[PDB]
C-alpha cells in the first residue's frame, strides 16, 4: 500500500493504491484506501492491516463527530485514549488525514505527527517512494496537488510489489 | 378550548427562535391530546400518542419547545436524563412518580395530559446497562400502569419527547420497539451568528431584555445597540466554533462577560444612562483567552 | 356465563387479524377457566392452567391476544419484560404484588382468574443471572404463595403467557422445570403486505378508523381510498425488510409520516373533505432516505 | 481446503473439497465445508482451523438470525465486534458466504471483502489454484456456475497436498 | 434591603484577606438576588443566578468567601464534596433536602436565596462514575424540582459556587452543559507570607486575636509583637512550601506548635503578661525536622 498527500495552492490531494495483498498474493486491485469523513470535508487514507487500519479509521471519526470536527483537536484526543494508562489494542496501522486547515498522520501507536513544511505526507510500504517523488516534483515543478500525488503513487506502484495502479485520488476543493 | 396547530407555534414562536420542524411537531401532538377527548367512547381510550424524537446539538432549544409547549399546555411536565439510569418498583418508573408529585396528585391530569422529556437518550445506546433501560422504559412508552403515594397512575396517554444528538449514534439504533414508540422525529438545527443577533432581542425576556430591567433597579438606563448585538452574537458563534459548543447558553457567558463592570459599579450610578455601542463590547471582550498551545502533544 | 373457544376467538377477530393458532391457543385455555370451578370439591382445585408460550416477531400481535383476551374476561392482567430481573420477598414476587396492585386487592379475583404475560422470556437464556429468573420465575409458575399489602395471594391458578422470537434460541433452551410448566406453545407469525391492508381497516379503531374520527373533529372529513391503503401497507412491509423490521408498529409510521400535512392544518379546513388517493400517499412517503451506504465499513 | 465460489446468471455456486488435515496426514476425506444458512437461504463456506472456523461459521449464523437474513448488513456487523474495543478471540479461519443477492468474504480478523467482478471467490490453502481456474474459464467459456466451481476445485486438488476429490457444492436456485 | 456590591465586598474585606475578584464576583451576584424580584411579574422568574465557579488553591479562602457571603446574606448555606457521589430520589438530589433541613424547612427560603458549595468540582473529571455526578448535578444546576420531607423545592433560584485547584484539570474539562451553567469564572491566588502577616492579625477574631482573647481567661496578658507576627508568617509559608502546601490552614498549625508551653502553663500565671517576640517565636519552631531523606528511593 502507498498512501501520499501533498497540499499547495489552497489544495490538498490525498490518493492512494487499491491493492489488498494477502502473504505473497493479492487479495483485490480495487480498494479503496481514502475516504471522506465529516459529511465529507475532511480526508482519510489508511495503511497497514485491513483489519487495523479500519478499525483506527473509524475510531478518527468518532472523535471528529465529537468535536465540531476541528481535526488537529480531534486527533491529540484520540492519541491520548493510548497514553491515558489502559493500553489499548495498539492497532498496527496508519492514517494520513487531512482538510481545509492542515495535513496530519497518525499511528495506531499513540501519536500524531505534522509534516515537514512541503506539506508532503506519506504512509504504507511505499511511501516513501510516492514520497521522494513528490518531495522532488513538489521542489521542482509548479505541478497541481492533484497532479503530484497522481505520478508520485505511480512512480511508487513501478517499484512496492505491494503498490498496484488502481489509485483512488480525493482531493478537497 | 385551546390554540390550534398554527396558534401554538406562534405561542412558541415568541420565547424561540427558529427550529421550526420541532415548534411544529409538537404544535400537531398537543393538537390531538384535544382532537381525542373530544371522540366517542372507544376511540378516546384507543387512539394514543405519537410521541416525539428530538434530534439536534446542545442549547438549540430541544428542551425550551417541550418546557414552554408544556407550560402553553398547562400540563405536567418533568425532565429525566436518560442515562439516570445507567447503573416501589425500580428507579424508573419513578419518572412517573415524581412527576405526580410535581404535578400535585391530581392523577386524572397526570395521566389525561402530562408530558415527559428523556434527555440524552441517543446516549444509552452503542454497554450491557445503557441497552437495559430502552427496556426498563418500554412500559413507561408502550402503557403501563404504575403505584404511587397518590394512587394508580397509567402511561397510556402520557406524552413523550425524547432528545439527542446522535452525532456518533442514529435513531436507528434504539431497540425497535421504541424505534416504533418514536414515530415522529424531527431536527432541531444548530444555531448561527444570525440566529443568536434574534436570540438576543427577540424572545420575551431576552438576555438584552433582562439586563437592561434590571440595572433599572439600581435607577440605571442602559440601551444595547444593534451593532453591539451583532457583536455579541459573533462573539458567541465564535468561542462555541473555535472552544468547545455549548450551543446557545454561551450568550450567557459572553453577556456576563461584558456586564461585569455595569453589573457591579451599577449602583453608584443612579440617574445616568449607559450605551453599550461596538468599541464597548469589543472592549470587553478581550479577543481569545490562554496560550491554547494544543501542539505539546503533537511530534 | 362466558363466550365459548369459539366465540372468544371471534371476539378477538376483530381487534386482532391472522394469527389464528395464537388466537385458539389462549381460546382454550381461557374457556377452561370456566370448566375447572364448574368441577367438584377436590378437581376444582386440583387442575392447574395449561400456560402458553408464544413465539413470533415483533408486532405481529403477540400481546394484544394476551391483553385482549384479558379484558374480554374481565382478568387482573400485568406484562413484565423477562430481562427486568436480569439483575418483601426479591424483586419478582413483585409480578403479583404489582398485578394484585393494578387488581385492586380483589385476592378473591386475583388468584381465581388473572393472567400473567412474561415478554422476552426467549431472552433470560443462552450468563450466570439471565438463567436465574427463570428459577426465579418457577415459584410463580410451579406454583407458589406469596405476601402483600393486601394479603396472601398464590399463583396456583393465575395463567401464564410468555413471548419469545427465539430466533437464536428454541424453547427447548428454558431450564427443563419451565418447558414443563409451559405446555402449550402456538406459533405466531410475522406480517405481510396482505395482512398490513387488512389491520390498516378492518379492525375496530384501525389506523385509518382513528386518523379518520379525529380530523372529523376539526370539522374535517377524510377518506380512504383501496388503492391508498394498499400502498400504505406495502409501504410499510418494505421498510421493515429494508431497514429494522419492527412488526405492525410500523403502521403507526408511515401513517403518522403521511398525516403530517392534514393533521396540521387540518383545523383551517372546516367544511371541506379530503380525499387520500395513491398519488397522494405516495406524494407523503419520499422513496427511500439517507445515502445509507453500509459500504463504509467493507474493503 | 480450498472452497472457491463463481456467480453467473442467476446462479450462485459455493463449493470446497472435504479433506481435514492434522499435521501431514488425514483425519478425514469426507468433510462437509460448505453448507446452508438462514432457513437454507444462504450459502457459506469455512476455511482455517476446523475449531476457529466452525465458531466462525457459528457467529455469523446469529447475526443473519437477528437481521432479516439480509447478508451485506449481517456481516459488517459481526465485523464491528472485532472493531469495537475489547479484541475478541481472534478466529483464525475465512468464510465465503453468498445468497441471491451478493457475494462475501469473511476473516476472523475483523474484516469483510468483496470480489473484484468476475464474482470470483476462494479461500483456503488451494483457493488461488481454484481462483485462477475459474479466473480463467469464467473469462474463456460459457460453463456453468455450478460447472466452473467442480472444474476449478478438481484443479485445486490435483495442486494442493491439503485438498482432495470429495467435493460439496451447495448452489442456490 | 441589603448591602451594594461594593459594601458587600468591604463585609468580606474583614473576615478575608486578598482574593478580590473572588470577593467581588459573589457581590455581584448576591445584589442581584435583590435586583430581580425588585422585578416585575414575568421577569422575576425568568432570570436566573449567574453561578460561580472558584479556582484556586488549598486555604485561600474560595470556601470563607463562600460561608461569609451566605452569613452577611442570612441565607441557606451548605457544602458538598463534589466526589461524595463518586459511588426519595438517589444520593445527590439530597444536597438540597439537606439544605432544606438545614434551612429549618422553610422553603420560600430556601429556593428564593439559597447557597450551594460543590467543593472538589474539579475533582469528578478526566472513570466512569465521577462523570456521571456532572450530569447528577444538571437537573440541580439547570432547574430541577425536588421531593423533601418538608415539600417540593425547586433548584431554579438556587445560587451554585463551585471550586477546584484544576492543577491537572482545567475548566473545560467539565461537560459542556455545566461549562454553560458556571458562567461567572473567578480565580483566587495563593497566599504568600506577606499576606499570613495580614490573615495573622487583620481579620475579625485573628488567629492572634484568638489566643490573645483565650489566655485572657486564666488571668493572663500576652502581646504579640510585629516581629514576632512576621516570623510566625515566614515560618507557615516556609513549611508549606517545603513540605505539604495547605493553604492558610498552616497558620493553624505553626500557630499551636508555638503556643503549646503557654496554653499549657497559663492556668499557672495569673497577674503576669507574656511577650512573643521574635527571640520567642524562633525558639518554639525548631527549624527543620525529620531527617527528611528522599533518597532511599534514588538510585
Ligand atoms: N433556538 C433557541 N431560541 C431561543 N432560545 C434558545 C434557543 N436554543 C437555546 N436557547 C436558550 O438556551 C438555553 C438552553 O436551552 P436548551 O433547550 O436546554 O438547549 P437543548 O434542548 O439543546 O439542551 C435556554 O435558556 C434557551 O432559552
Ligand atoms: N396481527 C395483528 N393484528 C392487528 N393488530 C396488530 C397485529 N400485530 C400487531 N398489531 C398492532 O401492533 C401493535 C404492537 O402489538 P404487539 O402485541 O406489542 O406485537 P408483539 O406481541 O410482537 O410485541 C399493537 O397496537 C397491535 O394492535
Ligand atoms: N485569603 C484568606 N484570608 C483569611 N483567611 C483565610 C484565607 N484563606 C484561607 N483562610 C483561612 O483558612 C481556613 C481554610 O479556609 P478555606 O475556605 O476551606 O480554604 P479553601 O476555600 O481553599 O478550601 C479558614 O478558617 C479561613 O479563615
Ligand atoms: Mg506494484
Ligand atoms: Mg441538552
Ligand atoms: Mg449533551
Ligand atoms: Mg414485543
Ligand atoms: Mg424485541
Ligand atoms: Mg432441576
Ligand atoms: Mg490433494
Ligand atoms: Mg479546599
Amino acid at each position: 500500500t502507498t498512501i501520499v498527500s501533498v497540499r499547495r495552492n489552497g489544495q490538498v490531494v490525498v490518493g492512494g493504491d487499491g491493492q489488498v495483498s494477502l502473504g505473497n498474493t493479492v487479495m483485490k486491485g480495487n480498494a479503496r484506501k481514502v475516504r471522506r469523513l465529516y459529511n465529507g470535508k475532511v480526508l482519510a487514507g489508511f495503511a497497514g492491516g485491513t483489519a487495523d487500519a479500519f478499525t483506527l479509521f473509524e475510531l478518527f471519526e468518532r472523535k471528529l463527530e465529537m468535536h465540531q470536527g476541528h481535526l488537529l483537536k480531534s486527533a491529540v484526543e484520540l492519541a491520548k485514549d493510548w497514553r491515558t494508562d489502559r493500553a489499548l489494542r495498539k492497532l498496527e496501522a496508519m492514517l494520513i488525514v487531512a482538510d481545509e486547515k492542515e495535513s496530519l498522520i497518525i499511528t495506531g501507536i499513540g501519536d500524531v505527527v505534522q509534516p515537514e513544511e512541503d506539506q508532503i505526507l506519506a504512509i504504507g510500504s511505499g511511501g516513501n517512494y510516492a514520497l521522494s517523488a513528490a518531495r522532488a516534483l513538489v521542489e521542482n515543478t509548479e505541478l497541481s496537488a492533484h497532479e503530484i500525488v497522481e505520478k508520485s503513487l505511480r512512480i511508487a506502484g513501478d517499484i512496492c510489489v505491494f503498490t498496484n495502479t488502481n489509485f483512488t485520488i480525493e482531493e478537497l476543493p | 378550548s385551546e390554540m390550534t396547530p398554527r396558534e401554538i407555534v406562534s405561542e412558541l414562536d415568541q420565547h424561540i427562535i427558529g427550529q421550526a420542524d420541532a415548534k411544529r411537531a409538537v404544535a400537531i401532538a398537543l393538537r390531538n391530546r384535544w382532537r381525542r377527548m373530544q371522540l366517542q367512547e372507544p376511540l378516546r381510550h384507543e387512539v394514543t400518542p405519537k410521541n416525539i424524537l428530538m434530534i439536534g446539538p446542545t442549547g438549540v432549544g430541544k428542551t425550551e419547545i417541550a418546557r414552554r409547549l408544556a407550560k402553553l399546555a398547562n400540563a405536567p411536565f418533568i425532565k429525566v436524563e436518560a442515562t439516570k439510569f445507567t447503573e416501589v418498583g425500580k428507579e424508573v418508573d419513578s419518572i412517573i412518580r415524581d412527576l405526580t408529585d410535581s404535578a400535585g396528585g391530581a392523577i386524572d391530569a397526570v395521566e389525561q395530559n402530562g408530558i415527559v422529556f428523556i434527555d440524552e437518550i441517543d446516549k444509552i445506546c452503542k454497554d450491557v446497562s445503557r441497552e437495559g433501560v430502552q427496556r426498563d422504559l418500554l412500559p413507561l412508552v408502550e402503557g403501563s400502569t404504575v403505584s404511587t403515594k397518590h394512587g394508580m397512575v397509567k402511561t397510556d396517554h402520557i406524552l413523550f419527547i425524547a432528545s439527542g444528538a446522535f452525532q456518533v449514534a442514529r435513531p436507528s439504533d434504539l431497540i425497535p420497539e421504541l424505534q416504533g414508540r418514536l414515530p415522529i422525529r424531527v431536527e432541531l438545527t444548530a444555531l448561527s451568528a444570525a440566529d443568536f443577533e434574534r436570540i438576543l432581542t427577540e424572545p420575551h425576556a431576552s438576555l438584552t431584555e433582562q439586563y437592561k430591567a434590571l440595572m433599572a433597579t439600581e435607577g440605571v438606563n442602559i440601551a444595547f445597540t444593534t451593532d453591539a448585538v451583532k457583536k455579541i452574537a459573533e462573539a458567541a458563534f465564535r468561542v462555541n466554533e473555535k472552544t468547545e459548543n455549548i450551543g446557545a447558553r454561551r450568550l450567557h457567558t459572553v453577556m456576563e462577560r461584558l456586564m461585569d463592570k455595569i453589573s457591579f459599579s451599577a449602583s453608584d450610578m443612579n440617574g445616568q444612562t449607559v450605551n453599550i455601542d461596538a468599541a464597548y463590547v469589543a472592549d470587553a471582550l478581550g479577543e481569545v483567552v490562554e496560550n491554547e498551545d494544543l501542539s505539546r502533544f503533537i511530534l
